[PDB]
């Protein structure tokens, strides 16, 4: 699970 | 950042916010015209915001500069997250000052147990969501290779490391991606991924910057 905002 | 503390305005002067009409990722200033971030943060329309503390208020000492180039590692793999690194060139050079400053690249990799500073404007909750106005900070150690592989079997490449905690409560989180892991004054990591945030036995995973120093230098030199 990547840690950007989506 | 979950379980961290308010850094203090401009105490992390290499930390940038990547903004597309909202904060979506962090990054690290490495010279007056170049930022390091994560490949999975790539998109069009990136504005780099330097000098920030409260990202929702114009306080003074901000510089907003559009990206002119956004260069993902050619071998970035969006499924495995191997080579999760991107370079952003700024349309114009940032004005460097006490609040806007570059961070040095490593000359060697860091050892397990090295303490580092991880920072960002990401979610501060391990369950649910709360996005902070001001920059948050976390002191965190690099974990051993064996601990990292035990936490994420089959998923850790030589271009990744784990940092943080196994007891829960302290981690980077959504909105921190692309931002810095700084150890002894060197940019050793990029916030990349993990299983949730601040969960027991599931530390954060970070791109291992020391493997990319020559690539960074060559890419900057040719652009
Ligand atoms: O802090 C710096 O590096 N320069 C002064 C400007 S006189 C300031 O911006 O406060
Ligand atoms: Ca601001």
């Amino acid at each position: 699970c990547t840690k950007s905002i989506c | 950042i979950v379980g961290g503390y308010t850094c203090g305005a401009n105490t992390v002067p290499y930390q940038v916010s990547l903004n597309s009409g909202y904060h979506f990722c962090g990054g690290s200033l490495i010279n007056s015209q170049w930022v390091v971030s994560a490949a999975h943060c790539y998109k069009s329309g990136i504005q780099v915001r330097l000098g920030e503390d409260n990202i929702n208020v114009v306080e003074g000492n901000e510089q907003f500069i559009s990206a002119s180039k956004s260069i993902v590692h050619p071998s970035y793999n969006s499924n495995t997250l191997n080579n999760d690194i991107m370079l952003i060139k700024l349309k114009s050079a940032a004005s460097l000052n006490s609040r806007v400053a570059s961070i040095s690249l490593p000359t060697s990799c860091a050892s397990a147990g090295t303490q580092c500073l991880i920072s960002g404007w990401g979610n501060t909750k391990s369950s649910g969501t709360s996005y902070p106005d001001v920059l948050k900070c976390l002191k965190a150690p690099i974990l051993s290779d064996s601990s990292c592989k035990s936490a994420y079997p089959g998923q850790i490449t030589s271009n990744m490391f784990c940092a943080g905690y196994l007891e829960g409560g302290k981690d980077s989180c959504q909105g921190d991606s692309g931002g810095p892991v700084v150890c002894s004054g060197k940019l050793q990591g990029i916030v990349s991924w993990g299983s949730g945030c601040a969960q027991k036995n599931k530390p954060g995973v970070y791109t291992k910057v020391c493997n990319y120093v020559s690539w960074i230098k060559q890419t900057i030199a040719s652009n």
